[PDB]
């Protein structure tokens, strides 16, 4: 692929001098969680327990 | 599968991108890691 | 979902934590209750105390 | 109504008095060697989750419509909606669990009557009881219907006043 | 954390407590299991 | 108390296989079933072999003491007195042995009723004796019944 | 009649072509809708109290206790099926609930529809109506000019 | 426990493979992002906004 | 983020760093974090509300 | 035979007998029931048809 496509190989090359977003910084490492949509809705379920 | 690696060679566009979303993460990781406050 | 029904290994961690909380009261109190206002106590036995009592 | 009842935009927010939920489980201390039946419900007529349930036979199959205290059959403690399918456990068998009431002030250790919609009620209303019912803690409201644990146990001899 | 009647009441208890324990450690907890009670008592087996 | 704890000197002979059964030690049932409801629950006083009403009020859960009548709410069968904990039979549910009667009156074929003490006394209706009242010691009678509900 | 099987033998294969409405033998013991946590007793017979409610009998002392067909007041059970060889009955006591086959009364067998109220008699036999609550089910279907079986639920006493 | 952010492994740039091209020397091309996946819990968070007007 | 803690400060005393930290109070008393309280806390502000602090 | 008491492999059989008919019943018909008279229907759930309704 990069023999065919020089943008994405300059893309490759370059991408690691793009600066972190500061919004790591408003959140702990165990409260961010990447999912697998681009565009859509996605349902969560919590689940709890309770003593009768 | 990490453009951070260099051994890494990409086949498709599709595998690109993950490539692409694998770095991110290890960065974000990487990131925190070397966070102080 | 609708019938509140879930997996074995689910339902026993939920049920562990429910029960771990229960006896850090119990430890921290020495008295058993599942009611905000501390009521309906279950009688315990003698020589069992918790800091608070 | 139902009991499941929904998209949430956010979460809802100790251990004690989460139990206080339309759709808990019913029976507060189960037990091995407790009967459950299945029968099925009117779906436009009444909604029988935790309501004192009656015999119906209907010429097509036996359904059970909601029911007072002199010809009760058993209490509705769960309902499968998919189906329309109501279990029951028979008024032989001990119960312990939250049922719905009508009356938001109702104090621990009174005594107890199922009316014609299979509510709790208190017993000095006037109708005979003929149920040993008595309340084990004060009716709470969900925000609305309101919601008592009660002991039931058997049939009483001679009707009450 | 309300200030003392540049000082705070719970920096006075820890140096009354320090005052009886020999200057050991003084840890203060939170918990949602106590309604207005207070309990004092040290970490020796 | 059920069982009396007590250091003796001498073995008991005991070989006869008759007339053995009927002592104040036997808990349970003389016939049970896998499909019996038990249900454990705090206890005030000494309800075992007796009717048990269940009382409701620091507060604390409600418990079970000896009583009957109208308020009459099952039968103890077995008690733990270190847990201070006592087994009982629900009124809902069918029981046969050996309970507490109030005195020797009571006979074969006699309709039984659980008094304000718990005791089965002569005549709603809840039991019927199967056999004679025995005086296992002093006071304390015991006879065979058929619990089958009220009425 | 008296027996719980066929006393004759029979002449003729069963076809065994249809599936509809061949539970109505008197043969069909035990309930049509059985839970597995059922106490069930077994009792000494006196006469042929199957398919009926049952009541203590005692005797003069020197036997055992025994179930005979009768109800009312004295009502102690249902039964439903009998061992001919030992003599046994087989009883679900009042204070479980019971689905299933049940004489009936042949007075006023008609009148009887699901829905109707039912009481045992003095004869342990179902009749329209006390104490017992029990509900017939459907109506009554006859096995010999006296033998009528309605299907019944009996859940405890009233 | 109380507030989790659950965004798409896409929410930060990423090159499209459509690259505009003609007779000229100048190109285009797209990036692509993806935005939301805040989740949180009932009375949890502090807003104080301090009105100037 | 709806159904939060929301305080709104009044135009009058935009200026005073009292009514701010009252309301700040105000709002720290009705969070609920049930038991999950202990946790690190988060605040952001704005220059003017630091130079204010 | 004077109990009516077969072994589990004969029974089953029958018993799969039994239900196979009535599948095929409820197949050709739509309905399920053990009357000739076709009344005491059990209740289906919608969208459950047969070739004859």
């Amino acid at each position: 692929l990069f023999d065919e496509n020089y943008y994405a190989k300059a893309v490759a090359n370059i991408i690691g001098e793009v600066k972190d977003p500061i919004m790591y910084k408003w959140f702990s490492p165990d409260q961010i969680e990447d999912v697998d949509l681009q565009m859509g809705y996605q349902k969560t379920v919590k689940w709890d327990a309770f003593l009768n | 599968a990490s453009l951070l690696d260099s051994n890494f060679v990409p086949i498709n566009f599709t595998e690109f991108v993950q490539a692409i979303s694998n770095t991110y993460k290890q960065r974000r990781i990487q990131f925190y890691e070397n966070l102080k406050r | 979902i609708n019938n509140n029904l879930l997996p074995f290994a689910q339902a026993y961690k939920l049920a562990s934590s429910e029960i771990i909380k229960l006896i850090n009261h119990f430890v921290l109190t020495g008295t058993v209750s599942i009611q905000k206002d501390g009521k309906n106590q279950k009688r315990l036995l003698p020589n069992m105390y918790g800091l608070l009592n | 109504y139902s009991k499941s009842m929904i998209e949430n935009k956010v979460f809802s927010s100790c251990f004690k008095s989460k139990n206080e939920r339309v759709d808990a489980y019913s029976f507060a201390c189960s037990s091995y060697t407790d009967k459950i039946e299945e029968y099925l419900y009117d779906p436009a007529n009444s909604f029988p989750y935790k309501r004192g349930v009656k015999l119906v036979p209907k010429e097509n199959s036996i359904y059970v419509e909601v029911g007072a205290d002199t010809d009760m059959y058993g209490i509705c403690v769960d309902v499968c909606e998919f189906s329309c399918t109501a279990y029951v456990l028979p008024i032989t068998n001990n119960f312990e669990g939250y049922l719905v009431t009508r009356n938001p002030s109702i104090k621990i250790g009174e005594i107890l009557d199922i009316n014609n919609n299979g509510v709790i009620i208190k017993a000095g209303g006037g109708p005979p009881t003929a149920i040993n019912i008595y309340a084990l803690s004060d009716s709470f409201t969900i925000n609305s219907i309101n919601l008592i644990k009660v002991a039931i146990f058997g049939n009483r001899g001679l009707e009450k006043t | 954390v309300k200030p003392y009647a540049c000082e705070k009441w719970e920096d006075v208890l820890i140096q009354t407590i320090k005052a009886i324990n020999n200057r050991e450690d003084v840890y203060i907890e939170t918990s949602n299991l106590l309604k207005h009670k207070i309990l004092i008592y040290p970490l020796n087996s | 108390m059920k069982n009396p704890q007590h250091d003796a000197s001498l073995l008991s002979n005991s070989n006869e296989f008759r007339d053995k059964n009927v002592e104040f030690f036997a808990s349970g049932g003389t016939r049970t079933s896998k499909f019996d409801k038990l249900e454990n629950h705090p206890f005030l006083g000494y309800p075992y072999k007796r009717g048990v009403k269940r009382v409701i009020q620091s507060h604390y859960e409600p418990h079970v003491e000896a009583g009957g009548g109208e308020d009459l709410y099952g039968i103890c069968i077995d008690i733990d007195e270190f847990s201070k904990t006592a087994t009982i039979v629900p009124i809902t549910n069918n029981f046969e042995g050996y309970l507490v009667a109030k005195d020797s009156t009571v006979k074969v074929k006699d309709k039984l009723i659980f008094n304000k003490d718990g005791a089965l006394e002569k005549v709603t209706i809840n039991a019927t004796a199967l056999t004679d009242a025995k005086q296992i010691s002093n006071e304390v009678y015991l006879v065979k019944v058929a619990v089958f509900g009220n009425k | 009649a008296l027996m719980k099987n066929p006393q004759q033998d029979s002449g003729l294969l069963s076809n065994s072509i249809d599936f509809r409405d061949q539970n109505l033998i008197f043969s069909n013991s035990g309930g049509v809708c059985t839970s597995s946590k059922d106490k069930i007793e077994n009792y000494p017979a006196k006469g042929y109290p199957y398919k009926r409610g049952v009541k203590l009998s005692f005797g003069d002392g020197t036997t055992e206790l025994e179930v005979e067909a009768g109800g009312g007041d004295d009502l102690y059970g249902v039964c439903s099926d009998i061992d001919e060889f030992s003599g046994m009955a087989t009883v679900i006591p009042i204070t479980n609930n019971f689905t299933g086959y049940l004489t009936l009364k042949k007075d006023g067998q008609n009148g009887v529809n699901p829905g109707d109220k039912l009481n045992f008699n003095q004869h342990g036999e179902l009749e329209k109506v006390k104490s017992v609550n029990a509900i017939a089910l459907s109506k009554a279907h006859k096995l010999t000019e006296d033998l009528f079986i309605v299907l019944a639920s009996v859940f405890g006493n009233r | 426990e109380l507030i989790k952010f659950k965004p798409s492994k896409y929410m930060l740039p990423t090159p499209n493979e459509q690259v505009d091209k003609d007779s000229t020397d100048v190109a285009h091309s797209y990036i692509d992002f993806v935005l939301g996946g805040l989740l949180a819990t009932r009375k949890t968070i502090l807003q104080v906004n301090i009105k100037q007007s | 983020m709806p159904e939060q803690i929301k305080e709104e400060v009044a135009s009058g005393d935009k200026d005073k760093m009292d009514k701010i930290f009252e309301k700040i109070e105000a709002g720290l008393s009705k969070l609920e974090l049930g038991d999950e309280f202990s946790t690190p806390m988060m605040v952001i502000v704005d220059p003017a509300t630091s130079l204010k602090l």
